[PDB]
């Protein structure tokens, strides 16, 4: 019983019909917590939790620190409902009938002695063969600071 | 002048770490140590007469991938994921039970189910248009026009 | 440029916390001191002949 | 490291469920066209414990199977399926050794690595022992290439890393050995 | 200039002192980050003096002898 | 050049062989075209998606069904949950077939 | 179903709610680029992803810099 | 039957274990409150609770109990979404987040390279319960600590995420269990104090205790959020804070103090040989030794949260947002250029060993 389907399903239900920003800033929360959770489980558990610590921590937190700052004002069962069916019906991202039906593995070795987790390797490139990249983020970094201070600072 | 009705308190959240801590050093000790007696409960329970003291397996941590293959190998061996023998040999069931897992490599759930996550200039040509795998579907059909010569 | 203390001596005070950590100390002395509380109603505070209450 | 892999057992069940894992055996035994081996039955700790000591005895052949996989150019498995039995019988050569030389000496050895979660910094004691035997019964000796012979981080008499806590085997066994042998 | 704002380029030595008088929450905070750079520098120097650097570790996979294969090879065979 | 398939261990992945492959081909200057290399491209193309091979069982799955071979019979044994790979199932001489410990290692 | 546009029926009727929808856009971005290093075994997918969480957060930060200023102009009189 | 029982507890052994985890850090947080009063009530010459249950030991179970049977006040009678919704993120994000922490080697529910993560990721999940009490709320002493309450966790959350970064880099691993098997040859306290003043004064702001205490100022924003909180809300929002202090106490032990390492190894190994190892009578006198060291080290902190409470002054707050930005994030900056610098100097790079 993947449960994950009505996570989304509760999700895309209110989604349709979110009103205020209290609701707005609730998918966005919403919507993480099962990219998080998916990402946990199955792919990549230290991207779960670079997500965690990047999104939630920081970027999420900033959007009901403005929304206290902005303002705070002021369809249907059948169609509802009627949409989120339609939209249930056909889930299937890609058309390669193979490519979803049949499975795969892969078979280990014993030649890599020198075992270290994927953020020792990330580091390894960033810090090495991509020094460039890394160097423009903080150039990128930089030019933010500069440019949150010009955008807002009164005089 | 120490009071001790002051650390009335302390002494007890002292227990409660205590408790915790108590509690899983020897359960998890017991439970790793019991499993690693052979391969079947009439073993793991009785003690025989002519085995001698029993050596407990404290729990692994910072573990690596090795580890991993480390463990599938003795669960092979012994049917415990943690067991221990040394024989310089191994059964004849050794050669016939490796463990490869199967696993399908589709999208997550949230890419392909999001009422927004799933809307993309790209993502709609994976799953409306079939200019791509109509020219992938032509590789797929080659392979078995290629089997005369 | 008229302070007596020198830089450093007033930046390890600052970063050191210097009266922080013995106002910390003065309150812990408090802690092996005899308390003052009485356990009312087994115990009465003072009274003198002039007090007064009920009728 | 701790990925998820394709390949091998992963962390929880809830892994399981979402890749659809399936566990799938092969009942097909190798053909009798490739002559059979002994395959080593030998656990984690075993192994980890006598490894410098199949490292000096099968240290030809092991470069000898390594050096086919380099020189096979991508049919390594095909290829070396000869020379890859050699290592498995010389390995399993040491193995039976240790049974039937040191059996005590090594039992008691990997019996710490079980016990400290198989790190050879918290068994020095009982390990010192094994070299000891080992050399006098088998000549095998343990080195750790790269590095000169008086700086090798077992013979470290301080050594700054210890062990937290003591196995009561090695210490007993040790002091023995500092009536028997010490003498 | 009993107590005038020092000019870096006419008094360096004044100037460092107004700032370790005035903010210390960036004088010594500069001083401390500048000791890390500066402890790169003297690595040269613990190498002729102190120890020389380890030998690098076995990271590379299985250590590959340089040769060819070895031709009398024999034992263990089937 | 820059390293492209690089594994989580740092070195080579699974599918970095056959792309170097490709670039020793397209790169040499023995080849008046790329014609040669037309090969290569598709193996690691194949290396990493399997979509040949997959659909090469999609026909034996097809093909079985059509003729009523039993798939328990020709498949492979599989076990789904990773609890119940017990020594009766490994194989084991003296096996129970009591779950296995998958809590804790 | 979405080639009806339907997800814009899902955003809602203030400037915030575009720029979250902008943000939940990108997270999908990323997300097929883990999804398809972690099955390549490549971790070049996951530099590049780890690159795209960094550059989607300074997306939002400027942008609601600019909704912060906007917001504060109108009410700007401030002559109390 | 006897063959058919064993079973049954072998099914339903590690769910005992969790339990006994569970209860493990309840006793301690339930009892914490009690040392809170108990201690400041001593250094204020006072007693401090001794009249609930014998001594006082039976307090934390009539406060909680007093708020579980009080009418629950909900702007609408089926507004409970609301209400709970904020303290809920907040109890279940610092109840997970202990499941990093190790009593003894490898006795952790979670362990994985990735700990120290999971554990500042956690942590700011909690942040995010904490605002949104008072972002549904109109009650306008409610809604003031939310502007405030906001910037004072974001600011310290920089400091104290860099602060756990820099014991990471000096052992190239965010492991927890990695990071106190470290520290046997020496504790984290001695080459870098200045980080534990630096953690434990960050460890304030995050928890919102004094003197970092503007968000539930009694005397400025009555209860803060919890103004509007009663009954239930109130506890499990109280219980996240309380939660966190031991949590933070033990982070400080783990960090800095060694972890569940002995104060004396000698004393361990003398106390050790009384038992043997080839009985689980070994296992739970080590276990309780290990736990005992860490419940120690541990209890020193939440003692050190009380004890500075009843000896500062509360801190304003528009110089404690300026702390920790041009004072203590300086300062960060400034170590994690040095810690490379002088281990690079001596050729001593860490690795996971
Ligand atoms: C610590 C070890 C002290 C010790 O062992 O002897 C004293 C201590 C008893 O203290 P005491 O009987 O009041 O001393 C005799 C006079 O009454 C003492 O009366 P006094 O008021 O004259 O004591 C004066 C003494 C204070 O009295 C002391 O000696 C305590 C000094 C210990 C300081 C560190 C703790 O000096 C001070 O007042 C200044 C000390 C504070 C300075 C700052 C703290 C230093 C750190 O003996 C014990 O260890 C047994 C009681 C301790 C509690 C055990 C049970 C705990 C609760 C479990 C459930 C029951
Ligand atoms: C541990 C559980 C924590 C969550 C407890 C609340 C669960 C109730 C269901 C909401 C969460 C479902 C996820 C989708 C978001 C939907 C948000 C929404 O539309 O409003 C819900 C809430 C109640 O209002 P309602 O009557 O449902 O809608 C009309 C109101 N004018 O409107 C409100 O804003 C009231 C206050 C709710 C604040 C919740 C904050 C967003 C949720 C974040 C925590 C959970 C994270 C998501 C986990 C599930 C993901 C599917
Ligand atoms: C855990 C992390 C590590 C923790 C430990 C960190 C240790 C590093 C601390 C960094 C600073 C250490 C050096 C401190 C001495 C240098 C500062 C100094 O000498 O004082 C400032 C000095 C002004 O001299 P001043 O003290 O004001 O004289 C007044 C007399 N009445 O100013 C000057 O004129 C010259 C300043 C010196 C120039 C180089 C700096
Ligand atoms: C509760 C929801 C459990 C959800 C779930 O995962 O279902 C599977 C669970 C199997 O039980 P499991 O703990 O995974 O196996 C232990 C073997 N030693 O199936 C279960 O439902 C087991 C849960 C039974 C234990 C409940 C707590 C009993 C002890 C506390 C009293
Ligand atoms: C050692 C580890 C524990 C202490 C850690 C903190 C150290 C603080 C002092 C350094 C900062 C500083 O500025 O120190 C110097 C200051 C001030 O000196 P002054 O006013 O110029 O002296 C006047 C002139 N004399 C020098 C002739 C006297 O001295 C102090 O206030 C000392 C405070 C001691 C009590 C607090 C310690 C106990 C706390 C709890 C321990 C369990
Ligand atoms: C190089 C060595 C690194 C050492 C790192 C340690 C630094 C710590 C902070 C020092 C700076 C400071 O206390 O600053 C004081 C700041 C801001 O003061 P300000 O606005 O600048 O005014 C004063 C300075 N003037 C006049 C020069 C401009 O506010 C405070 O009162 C913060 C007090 C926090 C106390 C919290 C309780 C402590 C709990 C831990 C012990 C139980
Ligand atoms: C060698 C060691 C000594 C060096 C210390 C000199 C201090 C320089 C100074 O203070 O420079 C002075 C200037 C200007 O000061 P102002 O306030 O604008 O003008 C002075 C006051 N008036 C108007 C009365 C004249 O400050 C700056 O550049 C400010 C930025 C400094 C960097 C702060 C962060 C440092 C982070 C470190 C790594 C994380
Ligand atoms: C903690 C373990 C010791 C319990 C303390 C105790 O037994 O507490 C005593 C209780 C509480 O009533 P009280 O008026 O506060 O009694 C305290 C006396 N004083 C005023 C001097 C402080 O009273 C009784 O004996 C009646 C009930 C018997 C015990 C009920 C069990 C409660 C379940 C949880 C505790 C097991
Ligand atoms: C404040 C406590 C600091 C402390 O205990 O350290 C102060 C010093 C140094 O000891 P250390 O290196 O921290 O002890 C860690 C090593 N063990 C495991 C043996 C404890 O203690 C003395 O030698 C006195
Ligand atoms: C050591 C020790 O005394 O451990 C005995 C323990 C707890 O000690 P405690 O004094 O409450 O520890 C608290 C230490 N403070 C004062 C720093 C918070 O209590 C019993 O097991 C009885």
């Amino acid at each position: 019983m993947n449960l994950e389907i009505l996570d989304l399903s509760i999700l895309g239900f209110y989604s349709l019909i979110s009103s205020n920003s209290f609701e707005s800033i609730a998918i966005l929360v919403a919507t993480i917590m099962p990219v998080i959770t998916e990402l946990w489980y199955n792919y990549s558990q230290l991207f779960a939790l670079l997500y965690t610590l990047i999104y939630v921590g920081a970027v999420v937190i900033l959007f009901v620190f403005i929304l206290s700052v902005i303002n705070e004002k002021e369809s249907g069962l059948f169609i509802l409902i009627l949409v989120l069916l339609l939209d249930d019906l056909d889930d299937n991202e890609s058309n390669d009938n193979d490519y979803n039906n049949v499975y795969i593995t892969d078979y280990a070795d014993w030649f890599n002695n020198y075992n270290e987790s994927d953020l020792s390797v990330i580091g390894n490139l960033l810090f090495t063969e991509y020094a460039l990249l890394l160097l423009i983020i903080s150039f990128i970094l930089l030019m933010s600071i500069i440019g949150l201070i010009l955008i807002v600072k009164k005089d | 002048m120490i009071p001790f009705e002051a650390l009335i308190p302390y002494a007890i959240m002292f227990a409660g770490f205590c408790l915790g801590g108590g509690v899983m050093n020897s359960a998890i000790t017991a439970d790793i140590t019991k499993r690693a007696r052979g391969p079947n409960q009439e073993i793991k329970r009785n003690v025989g007469e002519d085995e001698g003291p029993r050596n407990y397996t404290k729990p692994r941590y910072n573990t690596d991938q090795w580890d991993k293959y480390f463990a599938v190998r003795d669960l092979r061996l012994t049917g415990s994921l943690r067991g221990q023998s040394d024989n310089a040999v191994a059964e004849e069931s050794f050669k016939t039970n490796s463990i490869q897992p199967y696993s399908n490599t589709r999208r997550p759930w949230v890419l392909r189910r999001h009422i927004i996550m799933k809307n993309s200039p790209t993502k709609w040509a994976r799953k409306y248009s079939s200019r791509r795998d109509e020219r992938e579907q032509e590789i797929k059909d080659d392979y078995i026009r290629g089997m005369g010569e | 440029e008229e302070s007596s203390e020198s830089a450093l001596s007033k930046a390890t005070k600052w970063y050191l916390l210097s009266e922080i950590f013995r106002g910390l100390y003065i309150t812990l002395e408090m802690y092996f001191r005899a308390p003052y509380t009485i356990y009312y109603p087994f115990e009465k505070g003072p009274v003198s002949p002039r007090f007064r209450g009920e009728h | 490291s701790s990925t998820h892999t394709n390949d091998s057992l992963n962390s929880s069940n809830y892994v399981d469920k979402l890749k659809d894992t399936h566990f799938v055996f092969e009942n097909d035994k190798l053909p009798s066209e490739i002559p059979d081996v002994e395959e080593v039955g030998a656990t984690t700790a075993p192994l980890l414990s006598a490894a410098y000591f199949i490292g000096a005895k099968c240290q030809d052949y092991n470069d000898d199977f390594m050096l086919c996989q380099k020189e096979a150019k991508g049919n390594g498995p095909i290829d070396c399926l000869k020379e890859g039995r050699r290592v498995t019988r010389c390995a399993s050569g040491v193995l039976k050794d240790l049974n039937t030389h040191c059996s005590d000496e090594f039992r008691l050895h990997w019996q710490c690595l079980s016990f400290s979660n198989l790190e050879y910094k918290n068994c020095r004691k009982a390990e010192s022992l094994l070299n000891k035997c080992v050399f006098e019964k088998m000549n095998l000796v343990k080195k750790i290439p790269g590095i000169p012979e008086d700086r090798q981080i077992h013979l470290k008499q301080n050594p700054v890393l210890k062990p937290v806590a003591l196995h009561q085997d090695s210490e007993v066994a040790f002091k023995k050995a500092q009536n028997e042998n010490s003498i | 200039a009993i107590g005038d704002y020092p000019v870096y380029y006419k008094q360096p030595i004044r100037w460092l002192s107004y700032h370790a008088h005035t903010r210390p929450h960036v004088f010594y905070a500069i001083a401390v980050a500048a000791l890390g750079p500066v402890f790169m520098m003297a690595t040269p120097l613990r190498r002729k003096f102190l120890y020389d650097d380890h030998e690098p570790l076995p990271a590379n996979g299985y250590p590959l002898p340089n040769r060819s294969r070895d031709k009398t090879l024999t034992g263990y065979d089937d | 050049a820059p390293l492209q398939q690089v594994g989580r261990h740092g070195g080579p992945n699974k599918c970095f062989g056959e792309f170097q492959r490709v670039v020793e081909c397209m790169t040499n200057a023995k080849h008046d075209s790329y014609e040669p290399c037309n090969n290569l491209k598709n193996d690691y193309l194949e290396c990493r998606k399997h979509k040949v091979e997959r659909y090469k069982a999609f026909l034996m799955q097809k093909h079985a069904e059509e003729l009523g071979k039993d798939p328990e019979e020709i498949g492979a044994p599989f076990v789904r949950k990773r609890r119940f790979l017990t020594s009766k199932t490994l194989g084991l001489v003296d096996g129970d077939d009591y779950e296995i410990g998958v809590e804790k290692i | 179903m979405d080639l009806i546009l339907l997800m814009l029926v899902a955003v809602g009727l203030n400037i915030i709610d575009i720029y979250i929808m902008i943000e939940i856009l990108i997270m999908g971005c990323t997300v097929n680029t883990i999804y398809s290093a972690s099955l390549d075994n490549d971790m070049i997918g996951l530099i590049y992803s780890l690159i795209q969480i960094i550059i989607a957060g300074v997306e939002s930060a400027i942008g609601l810099s600019i909704l912060v200023n906007y917001n504060r102009i109108r009410n700007s009189e401030e002559i109390e | 039957m006897l063959n058919n029982l064993f079973d049954f507890i072998e099914y339903i052994e590690y769910w005992l274990i969790i339990v006994a985890f569970v209860a493990s850090v309840l006793i301690v947080v339930a009892y914490l409150t009690v040392a809170e009063r108990k201690t400041m009530g001593y250094m204020q010459r006072r007693l401090g609770p001794n009249a609930v249950g014998y001594y006082g030991v039976l307090m934390a179970v009539a406060d909680a109990l007093k708020l579980l049977s009080k009418e629950i006040v909900l702007p609408h009678n089926g507004d409970i979404i609301y209400v709970m919704s904020g303290p809920l993120i907040s109890l279940f994000s610092v109840l997970l987040s202990w499941a990093v922490i190790p009593f003894g080697p490898g006795l952790s529910l979670l362990d994985s390279e990735y700990s120290i993560i999971y554990l500042l990721a956690s942590g700011s999940i909690g942040v995010f319960g904490t605002v949104i009490v008072g972002w549904m709320s109109n009650s306008k002493y409610t809604v003031l600590a939310t502007v405030r309450t906001t910037a004072q966790l974001i600011s310290y959350e920089l400091v104290l995420t860099t602060v756990v970064f820099i014991i990471a880099l000096i052992v190239s691993s965010l492991n927890i269990n990695v990071i106190i098997e470290s520290q046997y040859n020496i504790w984290y306290i001695i080459p870098f104090f200045p980080l534990c003043l630096i953690f434990f004064i960050s460890a304030l702001a995050e928890t919102a205790r004094p003197p970092f205490d503007n968000v539930e100022a009694e005397s400025e924003l009555v209860s803060g959020h919890m103004t509007e909180l009663s009954a239930s809300p109130f506890v499990i929002f109280f219980l996240s804070e309380y939660c966190s202090m031991v949590l933070m106490s033990t982070l400080t032990a783990i960090f800095f103090f060694g972890g569940y390492l002995p104060f004396s190894n000698t004393i361990h190994h003398l106390i050790l040989n009384l038992f043997d190892q080839h009985s689980i009578y070994y296992f739970i006198i080590e276990g309780i030794l290990l736990s005992g060291y860490l419940a120690i080290k541990a209890n020193f902190f939440m003692f050190s949260f009380v004890w500075i409470r009843a000896a500062a002054p509360r801190l304003r707050y528009d110089l404690l947002i300026l702390f920790c930005w041009y004072v203590l994030l300086p300062i960060v900056f400034a170590i994690v250029v040095f810690a490379p610098g002088i281990l690079y100097c001596f050729d001593a790079l860490p690795v996971i060993i």
